[PDB]
């Protein structure tokens, strides 16, 4: 006793659940993160790491 | 001159 | 609050994994005789499999409740595309391993921290058991801890497709196996697969008794053939499709060799990296059990 | 004005720590010292942690980080437990970096340990970083934990000068006129005493013990190619002058500011235990708001920055209190 | 054609809507059916509605709030890919937010099979990607023409 | 002072042949104290949890003095202590370029090989594979050997299409020894004939088993 | 209606966030200790005042 | 039927022509000279 | 002179250049004996390459 | 070569000077690359000391 996947059956239904979201939910804006330089540029190694 | 501020800080912005 | 009279939650019509297929819904016994396989010559040999380590990771603090079966279910057989996942709130099962704890796990696949008002929840006693075991599942992707994403395989393929005549030799010959398909196949059976309560299995494992285990592993033996058989086709080389007349096939490439990426790609289920790591610690810890 | 004085920066040895102290200072606004004397005291309900820097322990001018870290655990103690496994992140770099050899033998060991087992020490052989998040939990940060160590004496010995100044004391004046404390028992920290002698001060003698001990470290760093050992010279005369400097403000700290903290100890409204005399074993003991039928809300969370000023610990505001702060000078 | 189980003055059809939607094997639903709750902030996040569409329409704008939630990485996943273009000895510190700012994954494939066959097509196409390059070591004053 | 110590070669030669300006020989400068190891393996882990790196790659050293010219390969040695560990470099090894290890390893620590072009990876792999066929010839008759490893015959992991038909017709040892086979020069094509000829031939299961 | 101001009851503010509402319908809270986990204790008796 | 930085470079593109019959279009390597290889393994992503 | 800046410097600012998007081939060049770059012709079942 | 050894002395003179640096920042941040795996090559070392 399970529940037929009516997304394969021909008659048309009406009226499912919807997966929603809340306002709390933002996507697609900015963050104010900040840099640190590596002050100098002497020392800095890239040759292995 | 250096002054002293306690929260994160604010430069560059990152972006979607 | 539920309890096992010895024949365990399984034992029981509340749960039961039935694939729909046919038309109608049918059993796994049903679908597997549809599976007929030959062999293509490289000999897949039965390693050992090596125990796993007794440190279980700590369930950091945290407030309100995670699902921790969901991502059990989510990681295994998940579908639709899942990200990395070696990361989150993967262990919180180790607060349920010590003696005297609040904290229970109901049906549904949910652990509350404290058990609240009209939610029904497994034997408190008998899911310690399931953890001291399973809680060790935390620690999948820590470095010097992951289990090994290649001989574990070897062992999946002689279970889904290994004829004892050849179990009992502990070698056998790689196989190629294809079953009579329909439309979506091999994604509409994990799409199915999925919600299947597994929680409802593993629980029964770590408690029934030698009396109650060889006549649960005999009626069981069928359910674990199930959720071993789409775990593999997402790690097959191949799936193309033969054609008879009017008939379709899906002959899959080597199961029980584990290659990197998978045949489906847009026809069948694609694990990622992270999953990797993470099919590897759960078919080791299972099978340790099992077996 | 006055920490890298003294006249004779007018040498081009200097030019190097020149910058290095000024681009690590802060200005004397009034209210932001008040706001370092009052969070001592004040409990809290959020896991507040410092204003990260990235340094990467270079030349021997780079110890005027470490200093930083000195004396910003003993003016403050209590405040120093909380951030103690986050400025121990950090810490590490000069440890590796500055020397190699003797962190390779340490981290075999690991990072971080538990303190159960109804007593004893349980440190989990294994590098991992720290992260704040897990602060309110069962991990110590092991660089804190004293014990005496199997091949790094070298190290085990520096790693004890930010240990805690004087007294924990029952505060009393709370109890007897029946405040409400959170804690079963009303405790603090003091602390550092007062005058005890004459003309002798421990305080600034202990201050004096570190600067001998810690000038060691830099002068012993084998460099290379000369413009270290141009400043490997010019940082004694910092590193001297600044500990002339302490025994100049020493007694109008531990007298006048000591007898303040002796009092708002046992106000009406502090209720909870901020202690740390022993950063080898202390945890927050957190209690929670919670009923049988489906509710839960704890006192203490991670949850930060919120918007106000108690989250994100500046420890910039410890050069401006030496230098730029006259005292009542014990009216 | 349920709503209205008990508002219309058509006598025969009343009786059947009220038999069929009562029968042991279907029934109707509106509204707020469950919440799913948030983990660390402790907030309600993605709300399931019983809404009034059609069958066809709300599978497909459930793949994409699938897609966005199961993702898994956090708009914080941006900084480490914002700083694969500065000086190699640079760090940022990142304004956690975690679980409520959902970021979709970068595609790997879709862009560098795209960027294939755009290249073939038009040949002239490495013209501003020479030119991309050439105005990022002028602006790191790395040689400047003085006259001798 | 300790007579329980070894000096460590290899690495420590290498750091100075650079000026020490790589930091793994910038680290041998401060303190040269750790080079001196009293346990293989041990030697190269002190060189990783002090820099936090996970490997250090070496060029290979030439015998010959004046044959100034460019190298064929390069070795790379990664940081693994555990037995669960190995499993993971190797499996990560997949999906990448060209590398080969070969069956056991000299200090307990795994070390790969990286190979510039295609060309310049079967004229190594048959050098190997020869080396390989004298050990087996020793034990086939019983005596004493001293060749540690037991095993010479390179390893391919990722890789091209001609080592795969080179792989196999190494890992059997032809009876073509009494030689015969043309094996003096140029080796590098006349073995790759006999691989065609195991195949299609001779034979039964000799076929099946090069085909396996 | 009776002049005690409310500010902010109920709710949680940070910076880089907005601002987040939470519930106010507890029932028996009976405020209790913390394990290191998260799972409630017990009484505790003889501590805890 | 269905500033951008984007436009200006689309405008600067060679759009004006894309005379490429890509029925079932595939990805593939020629060998040194001129003949499709078999989709490979191990070298091919 | 120039051998100053052209090891400390102008080094860095290459080393940054491999790591930029918009840059998927592998220019190698150590070993001018023996390399040549990769051929990735589109192809076709009808018509031309 | 067998006979001359002035005409081969002068092109082992035309040898580059680099290491092959693999870099992970790139791919770690999830970028497009065609190749197997990355690879670039720099022309200059540091000699820092």
């Amino acid at each position: 006793q399970v529940g037929i996947p009516k997304l394969e059956v021909d008659h048309i239904s009406f009226s499912n659940v919807v997966s929603m979201m809340t306002a709390n939910i933002r996507t697609g804006d900015d963050m104010a993160v900040e840099r640190v330089n590596p002050d100098d540029v002497r020392a800095i190694n890239i040759r292995n790491a | 001159t250096k002054v002293i501020f306690n929260g994160l800080d604010v430069n560059t912005e990152v972006q979607p | 609050m539920l309890q096992q009279p010895t024949g365990g939650y399984t034992t029981l019509e509340q749960f039961a994994f039935t694939i729909r297929n046919d038309g109608t819904n049918a059993t796994p016994t049903q679908f597997l005789q549809l599976l007929s396989y030959e062999a293509t010559e490289n000999e897949l040999v039965k390693k050992t499999i090596p125990t796993p380590e007794t440190h279980l990771p700590s369930a950091r603090n945290v407030p309100g409740n995670v699902y921790i079966e969901d991502a059990i279910t989510q990681a295994l057989f998940g579908i639709s595309a899942q990200n990395v996942n070696a990361h989150g709130y993967f262990s919180r099962l180790s607060a349920l391993a010590l003696p005297n704890t609040s904290a229970r796990l109901g049906l549904d696949g949910v652990i509350y921290n404290s058990e609240t008002i009209n939610i029904p929840f497994y034997d408190p006693a008998a899911v310690a058991n399931f953890a001291a075991t399973y809680a060790k599942l935390g620690n999948a992707s820590t470095p010097r801890y992951r289990a090994d994403m290649i001989d574990i395989y070897a062992h999946v393929g002689l279970e889904l497709a290994g004829t004892d005549a050849e179990r009992a030799a502990g070698v056998m010959p790689v196989k190629r196996a294809k079953f009579d398909s329909w439309e979506g196949s091999l994604i509409s059976l994990s799409r199915d697969v999925v919600n299947w309560k597994i929680l409802a299995f593993l629980i029964d494992l770590c408690s029934l008794e030698g009396e109650a285990l060889r006549a649960f592993k005999t009626r069981n033996r069928d359910v674990f053939r199930m959720m071993l058989f789409i775990m593999s086709t997402a790690v097959a080389a191949n799936v193309v499709n033969r054609k008879v007349t009017k008939r379709v096939d899906r002959v899959l490439e080597y199961i029980g060799v584990n290659s990197m990426r998978t045949a489906g790609r847009t026809a069948t289920i694609t694990y990622d990296l992270s999953r990797h790591e993470f099919a590897a610690k759960f078919l080791q810890l299972t099978f340790t059990r099992w077996n | 004005k006055r920490y890298f004085p003294e006249n004779l920066e007018q040498n081009q040895s200097a030019a190097r720590l020149v910058s290095a102290v000024k681009a690590r200072a802060s200005e004397a606004d009034i209210s932001s010292i008040h706001l370092a004397i009052a969070r001592e005291v004040s409990p809290m309900f959020n896991v507040h942690e410092l204003k990260k820097i990235a340094e990467s322990f270079e030349d021997p001018s780079s110890i005027v980080v470490v200093l930083e870290f000195i004396l910003f655990a003993l003016f403050f103690p209590t405040e120093f437990n909380r951030i103690k496994g986050d400025i121990q992140n950090v810490l590490l770099l000069f440890f590796s970096r500055w020397y190699p050899v003797e962190y390779g033998i340490f981290i075999q060991r690991g990072a971080t340990y538990t303190i159960n087992a109804a007593g004893e020490f349980e440190f989990s052989g294994r590098n991992e970083k720290w992260d704040q998040s897990l602060y309110l939990s069962e991990h110590f940060p092991a660089l804190f934990s004293d014990v005496p160590l199997a091949g790094a004496n070298t190290i085990i010995a520096i790693m004890r000068l930010f240990t805690p100044q004087g007294f924990l004391r029952t505060d009393d004046l709370a109890i007897a006129a029946n405040f409400p404390r959170a804690s079963r028992n009303p405790q603090t920290y003091i602390p550092y005493t007062n005058q005890r002698g004459t003309v002798t001060n421990e305080f600034a003698s202990r201050f004096r013990t570190i600067v001998a001990t810690l000038a060691n470290v830099v002068n012993e760093r084998a460099v290379q190619d000369d413009m270290q050992k141009a400043t490997r010279s010019c940082t004694k005369q910092w590193l001297r002058h600044l500990e002339t400097q302490f025994d100049n403000i020493a007694v109008a700290h531990t007298d006048h500011l000591s007898v303040v903290y002796a009092t708002m100890s046992n106000f009406m409204l502090n209720f909870t235990n901020n202690f740390s005399g022993n950063h080898a074993t202390f945890k927050p003991d957190q209690y929670v708001i919670t009923s049988p039928e489906g509710s839960y809300k704890p006192i203490i969370e991670r949850q930060g920055e919120t918007v106000d000023g108690l989250t994100i610990i500046d420890t910039s505001i410890v050069w401006p209190i030496l230098c730029q702060c006259t005292y009542p000078l014990v009216e | 054609p349920a709503l209205l189980r008990d508002f219309t003055q058509v006598n025969w059809l009343n009786r059947d809507i009220t038999n069929m939607l009562q029968q042991a094997g279907t029934k109707y639903g509106l509204g707020l059916t469950e919440t799913r709750l948030d983990y660390v902030r402790l907030v309600k996040t993605i709300v399931g509605h019983a809404l009034n569409i059609d069958h066809f329409a709300a599978s497909v704008l459930n793949i994409n709030l699938r897609a966005l939630m199961e993702a898994n990485v956090t708009a914080d996943d941006r900084i480490k890919a914002l700083q694969a273009h500065s000086m190699i000895s640079t760090q940022f510190h990142g304004p956690n937010q975690g679980a409520l700012r959902p970021e979709l994954a970068f595609d790997h494939d879709h862009i560098i099979r795209c960027l294939m066959l755009a290249a073939a097509n038009y040949p002239r196409l490495e013209g501003i990607i020479v030119q991309i390059n050439t105005g990022y070591v002028a602006s790191a004053n790395v040689i400047r023409p003085v006259s001798e | 002072e300790d007579n329980t110590l070894r000096y460590n070669w290899m690495l420590g030669v290498y750091a100075r042949s650079t000026n020490y300006t790589t930091p793994v020989g910038q680290l041998v400068v401060n303190a040269p104290a750790i080079l001196n190891y009293s346990n293989p393996q041990d030697a190269f882990n002190s060189v990783f949890v002090a820099l936090g790196i996970d490997y250090i790659d070496i060029p290979i050293t030439n015998s010959n003095i004046f044959d100034d010219s460019s190298t064929p390969y390069n070795v790379r040695i990664w940081h693994a202590p555990t037995m669960t560990e190995v499993n993971h470099i190797l499996a990560l090894m997949r999906k990448s370029t060209l590398v080969s290890t070969h069956s056991s390893w000299h200090w307990n620590v795994l070390h790969t090989f990286h190979y510039r072009s295609e060309s310049d990876m079967i004229d190594h792999f048959a050098a190997k594979i020869l080396e390989d066929w004298r050990q087996k010839e020793k034990l086939d008759k019983g005596a004493l050997v001293e060749a540690d490893r037991v095993i010479q015959r390179l390893i391919p992991l990722s890789s091209s299409t001609y080592v795969q038909r080179l792989a196999a017709i190494g890992a059997l040892y032809p009876n073509e020894f009494t030689e015969n086979v043309l094996d003096l020069s140029r080796l590098s094509t006349a073995l790759l004939q006999l691989s065609d000829t195991y195949y299609q031939h001779a034979n039964d299961q000799l076929r099946r088993l090069y085909r396996r | 209606i009776t002049d005690v101001d409310s500010t902010d009851y109920g709710k949680l503010t940070l910076r880089f966030l907005g601002t987040l509402t939470r519930s106010l319908k507890m029932q028996n809270a009976q405020i209790r200790r913390i394990r290191p986990d998260g799972t409630v204790l017990r009484y505790d008796d003889q501590i805890d005042i």
